[PDB]
């Protein structure tokens, strides 16, 4: 099987560097080097993310889409930056304006064809394609607009292969932009109707989870990114490993989406202990479920405790008892019968790889489909209206060839999306 | 005379590697194929030195069949007989049965038609699958399906590992197991059942170990199974052919599912303790804590048991130990059944792994049977299904895989009459 | 033929380890189980080279049963037969009988039903408990309780260690002993009694040692008991079956409690002195300072004695030594009883611990009997009870444990008619 | 079985360091090291106080509650201070004011939830829980108030498991604080109605017993603490050892409390001889009962000779004759029939472990439930009224959100508690 990553925008891009920083080491691939793999198993399934050309050069099969040179020229001028074949860099030296409209209708719409071109060169690579990974932020141009287009096109070209989306939904407390809800509401819209698996991460849900669950005092972006990339590795790549009970994107999809919206999840990693001290090793297993299922530790902003779950997928990856795994999951399902929805006898989807995260003994990625994420699109949707009402920075959109009915559309859509999700919380 | 075997699904393959291990182990045929008819009903004397297996292996992910062609035994099978579909497994019936699984079937069959020819007057195919899987439920469904037509004139005993009563794995499991039952039902001869969870109990309560690797449960079925084919197809004081089973074991066309049970499960380290009496093991057979199935005889009246013994056993000892049982009453056998005790006696005692955790006695009782008990197990597994179907849960995963509201709803109704069937054939006089 | 044994309560277990020690010691079976029918009425020949015990062990704290599975003998029992409830002991009847003790009972029984089956026509269960404890009083209460119903057709001789007359331990003791008496009374066959304190006297006055470890009193009962089962179930010139006892020993259904007494208690270091005459030991039996019970024949008329002799003894010597006694009058036997002397003669002399403190003679007299004497011992123990109950003392400890003002008050009335019973059956003509 | 110690306040904390200083050595557990145990028996029952994580790191399962950093930061910066998992430290950097009200209603009430949290993490550790050990002083904030709350919550969470309380009741002669009777009367109140076994120690009953029963001329606190910790080791931990006749918290409880108040005891150690010289070894046994049962030598302030006993528990721990033990106890019960109450035929509860205090040949902890302790709550209760009458330093309580009826309550309650106790002295 296979997949083809997609680094839309700067963020989605910045993260690319971290997702690939990791993944590679979790596959023994040095900058341009080959497979130094401490083992021999980190190779029989690599294909999922690379391509064979030389014999020591397995190049990441991702796409780097962005209308701001400097960015990709920071990712390509640093560490692992020199492993991507230049063909991968689909830049847009234009003005990468922070407008969803500027990267979806006017500026991005041009650079698109020169992207799809490659997304096809990579898809028609070889063997059988599974789906595409998509990273980006719903709070900018090259991210929400142009990346949200990249998919609307992808999903017309292969409505068969899957589409996981890793979105950095606009953090609450403080937004890293001003129109944010504009660029956001507009991209979520496109999401709820193309990709079929979305993993929403919040820069501040991370800080928290990174400053209190990792006594880490100076959580640089690199970190946040790093933590995130840690989860997306547990998801995909991982399951493309052996296991007593293994799954793969689809299983994950076909066990997690009760209703076609596409629904968004909230990823959570397992061993998340501070370096030295904490290295408690309390990782027998009840310790991992202890972790994963708590409020804090959910990369999302919202707290599960604020709304039932529809599905859950503990994708563990480290030798354990299909008994102490299958078992724990249960008590968990009974101690919290309250929030776990009922019309699904077994919400949880236990998954079990074998080999764990390179240096760790036992981990377990969590992919939750809780109704709690209602209380986020609400947020976003609110911010919109409060500012849409006055058409705040709307001239930067319309003046870019947009529509007063376009914004209406998205909000509503994504706004209805909130509605539905409640239809199950009850 | 022989009985081919098709191990389908990662599990059916893991269990396969296991049952396949125990084999050579008690036949003096190193992993290199060479030993220094009898057992020819499971091994073909290919070339002039080896003993190529007499089965096949079907998984849609390479991972699991791959491991077989790494670890000694690598030498045992023919590079050919281990079928794979590099594609995708998918923990969903539909995809495995219809959509994907389809592509491979032909090829699959070809071997069970190429391996079925080479032999000499065979008896059937011992199928190994894991009810609630993708490649195990779906695929087989049509494999056994295509068999019942290509060789209706044989035995189709499918050895299943049906859904742990509370400790299931896949989220959908029931979807996959209510579907493998309805499609295989009208195609199998006798379906043996070994409950994954109810086997753990045995590993906790009758062997003591909270460290049971899958590799163990496999050693176990890997045992109970050895008592079925292996030794039985092997000469003895009271031989029992495969046909024998289905005949003495199924009262009705429903591919009836008996339960597997073993007598001597005692842990090495106990290995020295004075051995158990012919009477004790016999009695252990009527204990709902030693039957590789969470179908505790909560009421299920037995309706036929095939007591396969092996090792040093005096026919009177049996034709007495059983007599004592026939009159325990609290073991209530069906009405319409006077005597339902097929006594199968073999010679060669069991053969325990050199150093696993199995005691190693000089006599054992692998008793299997049809018990009105499963009225439960099916019930509890059917109910599951509804709950989800009631909301369509992961339905879009099958529909989009060449299935319909039909196959589900119409396979539900199917089992419904399996809850009535297993009810009518008993509980009433 | 055999007689299972259930050692309940830490004490009943310490005494158990002891009585169990003396055993192999005089049967040439090292702690490894191996020796290089007869005694089969207490040991099952598991195969095989070993001699797995023929009893069980029940304590709610692990501490005490744990120590057994450390010190040689560790090899003697089956890892299984030593039942424990990691939970809590509680020096209170209620909790041990009702609340906690309940949970274990099933399991407990199971062994005395699993061990009771394996044998060949048994005779009963020699129960070992310590009247005034939590696990010893309560629990058993229902253990013996559940036995009297599951095997009413056998012997229930319970060997108790009833409350030291002034040197009790637990603060509540009587609560626990007026309760184990009333609940077991309507269930036992013959209850042997050995007074912890009155045994110390023997260690001070008839052996000399102010350093008597519990491990000694145990060696003692561990002796008197060996004279009961061990040797008796062992061939001899005048065998005496267990039934024999209760028959020749209880005049009335009240699970009547005789007293245990031994004759030759003399300390090693004395070991060389010229041995005692058949007449002396016989006479020593009628001395209220050698009876493992502070029930000095202060008036209690004997009503039946079972003189179990062992070693070199001429039946005339006995049927004379006893004659002399029958005419001492100051030994006044009941009226309604002409002759109440069951002479039990065994062959093999006693067998003293290699180097404890027991003399080691070539003949002994373990005479037990029902004496109107206990009219006292019960009295003095009943009175105790009242004093506290009169103020409810530690009552809240039981109530809160599934008991009521009923069980106490109604078990008090119980013994009341045990003070009248042991009074009426004697003192009157 | 198990238990989970609780170091409430500074004192209760300071003592923690001594209770654990000891206990560890009485279990061969070096700072962070493992079981160096001279024997093999000091391990089969440790669980009662530790947890398995590494394999050499059995960490004390206690709680360190305090609103004054410096304290726990003295216990954590000294000797054995680095054995407690940091998670154990439930600090309250607030102003640990010396007000019962400041650590029970206003300041402590906040830090509570973050405590209960852990008291549950430790309770749900493993196996079966027995009860919790509680150390503190009834003459301060973090001690009487906040610790007295910790229990009121504990006893609502597991009204099954027991609650031993080690209180440092306000010494007579001189009070090491001023409101003392305020912080005290208020905490005893909470005690008489939650914990079910209290062992009251008096800093001056110790001095005495430490300056005349140990010619010790400079009895530092460390010492007092050390002596105390010596008794609490004989009690618990001890009985969790084998014995001809062993008991355990409950036995101790179910043999010592005739009436539900909870009643407070007065612990006394056995061999209490000065170092060199005195090492008389007169410890055959009559020497231990000689000790234990004398007036002086009762860690309490009051003197037994001033009031009958209801129950007594000589928890001996060293190879001896169940005869010379069971016997002695008797004469003792007859030479002093006068004071020993009558409606209990056998007040004494003889207990007998096997292994003795590491370096000693024979010891025996004494836990007396004498009616004499009436003459202490009297004391306390007096001090209250004499100052309550004028509402002395009451503004520091009320001003902290308290009630004029709260103080009334406690005094009365605890005051009645004096009454009752006399109901048996007669
Ligand atoms: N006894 C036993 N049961 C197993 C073993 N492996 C898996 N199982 C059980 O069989 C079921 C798992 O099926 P899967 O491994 O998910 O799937 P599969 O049937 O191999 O086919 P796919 O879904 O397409 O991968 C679960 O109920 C497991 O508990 C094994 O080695 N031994
Ligand atoms: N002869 C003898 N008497 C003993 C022995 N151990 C204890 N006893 C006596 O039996 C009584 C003690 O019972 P406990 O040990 O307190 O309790 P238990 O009956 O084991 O059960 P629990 O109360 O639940 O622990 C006292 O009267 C002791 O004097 C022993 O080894 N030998
Ligand atoms: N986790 C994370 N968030 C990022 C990174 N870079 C920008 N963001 C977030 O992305 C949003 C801004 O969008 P941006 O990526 O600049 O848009 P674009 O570059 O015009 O497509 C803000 O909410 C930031 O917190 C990053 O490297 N990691
Ligand atoms: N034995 C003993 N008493 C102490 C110790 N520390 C303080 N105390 C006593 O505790 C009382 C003071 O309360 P304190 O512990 O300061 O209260 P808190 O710290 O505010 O909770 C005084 O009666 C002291 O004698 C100690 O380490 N050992």
């Amino acid at each position: 099987r296979e997949i083809v990553h997609i680094q839309a925008g700067q963020c989605g891009n910045q993260i690319g560097a971290k997702f690939w920083e990791v993944i590679s080491d979790e596959h023994g691939i040095d900058p341009t080097g080959s497979y130094h793999g401490d083992s021999d198993l980190q190779l029989e399934r690599i294909n999922v993310y690379y391509n064979e050309a030389a014999g020591n050069k397995y190049v990441p099969r991702a796409i780097l889409v962005d209308l701001e040179p400097g960015t990709m020229d920071s990712v390509r001028s640093g560490p692992f930056g020199q492993i991507f074949r230049p063909d991968n860099f689909v830049f847009g030296q234009s003005g990468a304006g922070n407008n969803w409209a500027k990267g979806h209708y006017t500026e991005g719409a041009e650079l698109v064809d020169s992207v799809l071109d490659v997304v096809r060169k990579e898809s028609e690579s070889c063997d059988c394609l599974q789906g595409f990974q998509l990273t980006h932020s719903l709070g900018g141009g090259t991210g929400s607009g142009m990346g949200t287009l990249l998919i609307s096109k992808i999903r017309e070209e292969y409505p068969d292969r899957i589409m996981n989306t890793f979105s950095v939904v606009p953090s609450p407390k403080v937004s890293d932009t001003v129109v944010e809800p504009y660029n956001a509401t507009l991209s979520v819209h496109q999401l709820v109707e193309n990709t079929d698996e979305t993993y929403c991460i919040d820069n501040e849900a991370l800080y928290d989870i990174c400053f209190r669950t990792l006594k880490l005092t100076t959580p640089t972006y690199g970190d946040l990114n790093h933590l995130v990339s840690a989860t997306m590795s547990g998801v995909t790549t991982c399951l493309r490993f052996p296991g007593q009970l293994n799954a793969d994107l689809r299983k994950l999809a076909v066990n997690m989406v009760p209703f076609p919206r596409l629904h968004f999840f909230m990823p959570g990693f397992a061993p998340l202990t501070s370096r030295g001290s904490q290295q408690y090793r309390a990782l027998t297993v009840p310790e991992l479920t202890q972790q994963m299922f708590d409020a804090k530790n959910m990369m999302a902003a919202c707290d599960p405790r604020h709304g039932r779950y529809l599905t859950v997928a503990a994708v563990f990856r480290g030798r354990m008892s299909m008994k102490e795994v299958d078992e724990q999951m249960l008590n968990v399902q009974n101690k919290n019968s309250s929030y776990f929805v009922e019309w699904i006898p077994n919400n949880v989807k236990t998954a079990v790889c074998d080999i764990p995260p390179r240096g760790l003994k036992m981990s377990a990625t969590f992919i939750g489909n809780s109704t709690a994420i209602q209380e986020l699109f609400k947020r976003i949707s609110e911010q919109f209206t409060a500012m849409f009402r006055r058409k705040a920075f709307l001239h930067w959109y319309t003046g870019e060839g947009m529509d007063e009915m376009e914004f209406t559309e998205a909000e509503s859509n994504m706004n209805d999306l909130v509605s539905e999700y409640q239809q199950y919380q009850d | 005379r022989e009985c081919i075997s098709i191990h389908v699904g990662q599990a059916g393959v893991q269990i396969g590697n296991a049952c396949w291990e125990l084999y050579c182990l008690e036949h003096g045929i190193q992993p290199d194929g060479q030993m220094p008819d009898s057992f020819n009903t499971f091994f073909s004397e290919t070339g002039a030195g080896k003993h190529v297996p007499r089965a096949v292996f079907v998984d849609l992910e390479p991972t699991v069949i791959d491991e077989v062609r790494t670890g000694t035994y690598r030498q045992l099978f023919h590079p050919e007989q281990l079928i794979t579909g590099k594609e995708d497994a998918a923990n969903n019936y539909a995809r495995g049965h219809y959509t994907i699984g389809k592509e491979i079937i032909d090829l699959v069959l070809d071997r069970i038609r190429k391996l079925a020819d080479q032999c000499t007057g065979l008896q059937g195919f011992s199928v190994f699958h894991s009810f609630g899987g993708g490649t195990g439920s779906g695929f087989t469904s049509l494999l056994m399906e295509r068999l019942s037509v290509d060789y209706g004139k044989k035995s189709k005993l499918e050895f299943s590992i049906y859904p742990a009563p509370q400790v299931s794995t896949a989220v959908v499991e029931p979807y996959n197991s209510i579907l493998t039952t309805h499609t295989t039902l009208e195609h199998s001869d006798c379906a043996f059942m070994v409950d994954n969870e109810a086997i753990y109990d045995i590993c906790r309560r009758n062997l003591d170990i909270e460290r049971p690797t899958y590799t163990n449960l496999n050693r176990l079925i890997g045992q109970i199974v050895s008592s079925i084919t292996a030794s039985l197809r092997f000469d003895g004081a009271l031989n029992v052919d495969l046909t024998e089973f289905q005949t003495n074991l199924v009262p009705y066309p429903r591919g009836h599912f008996p339960l597997a049970t073993y007598a001597p499960v005692i842990s090495a380290e106990k290995a020295y303790h004075e051995q158990l009496s012919v009477a004790e093991i016999t009695n252990a057979c009527f204990e709902p804590a030693n039957q590789m199935v969470k179908c505790d005889p909560r009421h299920g009246k037995y309706m036929a048991c095939c007591l396969l013994y092996r090792g040093d056993v005096v026919p009177k000892d049996v034709n007495a130990a059983i007599a004592t049982i026939k009159t325990k009453r609290t073991i209530q056998f069906v009405d319409w059944c006077p005597t339902g005790f097929k006594v199968g006696i073999n010679y060669e005692p069991p053969t325990v792994v050199p150093g696993g955790d199995l005691a190693k006695v000089q006599r054992a009782v692998c008793m299997l049977s049809n018990t009105t008990a499963i009225a439960e197990a099916w019930a509890r597994l059917d109910h599951k299904f509804d709950l989800m179907y009631a909301k369509r849960a992961f339905v879009h995963w099958y529909v989009g895989e060449g299935m319909e509201e039909g196959e589900f709803s119409e396979a539900r109704e199917d089992m419904a009459a399996l809850e009535k069937d297993y009810e009518e054939v008993g509980v009433d006089s």
